[PDB]
């Protein structure tokens, strides 16, 4: 008769793998990596360039 | 853990029947018969001599008891359970736990 438990829902709990059950989790997985889109240039050909 | 303890939780010792088994105190100790189980530090005992613990002059009790079984006053009562007892449809089926921790 044996608990697997959740974590506390705490963000705290969650990413250090703290359980109430039996198991500890190593940690939350990972479902990968967002980064900031790279916003947009307006270009040049609105002002003569002239390199 | 299993392995420190030195005590058998399935069998005729069981768990639950280590509620009414009755430990040893200093009290107590003067009670046992032959027969009667003790446990101690959750070892059962079972008692071969009644009046146990007459000749033994210790009054740490931990190492009485521990003379006790070397005199076979009292023996350690790990011992297989006779098929009738889980038979019943009442049984006191002994529980094995763990706990998975992480060292980090």
């Amino acid at each position: 008769a044996e608990i697997g438990g959740d974590h506390g829902y705490n963000a705290t709990n969650i990413a250090a793998g703290q359980t109430s059950g039996a198991v500890t989790q190593i940690g939350p997985a990972v479902m990968g990596m967002v980064r900031r889109a790279i916003p947009n240039l307006i270009a040049f050909d609105i002002c003569g360039v002239q390199p | 853990f299993t392995f420190k303890t030195g005590a058998t939780y399935a069998g005729e010792a069981g768990y639950v029947d280590r509620e009414q088994i009755t430990e040893l105190t200093e009290e107590s100790k003067l009670t046992l018969n032959k027969g009667d189980l003790f446990k101690y530090n959750n070892i059962v005992y079972k008692v071969l001599e009644d009046t146990p613990f007459a000749t033994i002059e210790e009054s740490d009790l931990e190492l009485a008891l521990q003379i006790a079984i070397v005199l076979l006053k009292v023996r350690l009562f790990s011992d297989a359970a006779s098929t009738s007892k889980f038979e019943s449809s009442d049984s006191e089926i002994a529980d094995a736990r763990f706990q998975i921790n992480k060292w980090q």
